[PDB]
């Protein structure tokens, strides 16, 4: 008869606790790059938490820095997903 | 590249 | 049932919140680069059908207005909500242009209980910022 006050939060986290996130100056961040370009591509059919696995595996696999500091180059870098939903999320809906 |  | 009813009036709103320019104080430079993420996600949420709201440069109490505010709008027929957070950040916190706010403050705004309009629907808080200093030097495959 009740749910629970935190219930139904997604929090998409660019990156795991503790760390950096990258943003590249010209291109955008790493994570909301890959977020889009994921949902662009997979919005119409997979469900988010789907979705937002392939977002790891892009910012996982395709992205290192570069930098002329050595302190901040060949670095990685992976999302966080932390999810308190208690359904499966689909941005569209079948009439 | 650049930290947030 | 193991799919969130997606077929409300509307799909709702995506809140974005693009800090890019901070006080001297924070020792926090410009987020270049983050007007791009703004512009992606504005179009890629308004093909969601989202309504977008884009807000640049808030300072910390203005992030917290703005929450609060739409916390108390009625997303009765609003099928979900999404927050876009773009700035600096610590772990369990995000900057706004004068300092820091707890990332608790700002989600506690859409409790189950505190934003009745939302209840049993999608809350969706995506963020794009530091949650500390460590690096990860990842591993050869």
């Amino acid at each position: 008869h009740k749910i629970p006050v935190e219930a139904d939060f997604l929090y998409a986290y660019s990156t795991a606790p503790g760390y950096y996130s990258w943003r590249n100056s010209k291109d955008g961040s790493w994570f909301i790059q890959s977020l889009c370009a994921m949902l662009k591509q997979y919005a119409d059919k997979l469900e988010f938490m789907h979705i937002l696995t392939r977002v790891n595996r892009k910012v996982a696999t395709e992205f290192e820095s570069f930098s002329f500091d050595a302190t901040f180059h060949a670095k990685k870098q992976i999302p966080c997903i932390v999810s308190m939903l208690t359904k499966e999320l689909y941005f569209y809906h079948h009439h | 590249d650049e930290v947030x | 049932d193991n799919s969130y009813k997606m077929d409300y009036p509307e799909m709702g709103l995506c809140i974005i919140i693009n800090n890019k320019n901070f006080h001297k104080s924070t020792g926090m430079t410009s987020r270049s680069g983050t007007d791009v993420d703004a512009a992606n996600l504005r179009e890629t949420f308004r093909n969601l059908k989202y309504e977008v709201r884009n807000k640049n440069d808030l300072t910390r109490e203005e992030i917290v207005e703005l929450m609060r505010d739409v916390s108390k709008e009625d997303h009765s027929k609003r099928s979900s909500f999404v927050c876009v957070l773009l700035s600096h950040g610590e772990e369990g916190i995000i900057f706004g242009t004068n300092g820091p706010v707890d990332l608790k403050k700002i989600t506690n705004f859409f409790r189950g209980d505190r934003c009745r309009s939302l209840t049993g629907k999608p809350k969706l808080f995506i963020i794009q910022a530091c949650r500390g200093t460590e690096f990860d030097c990842g591993i050869e495959t």
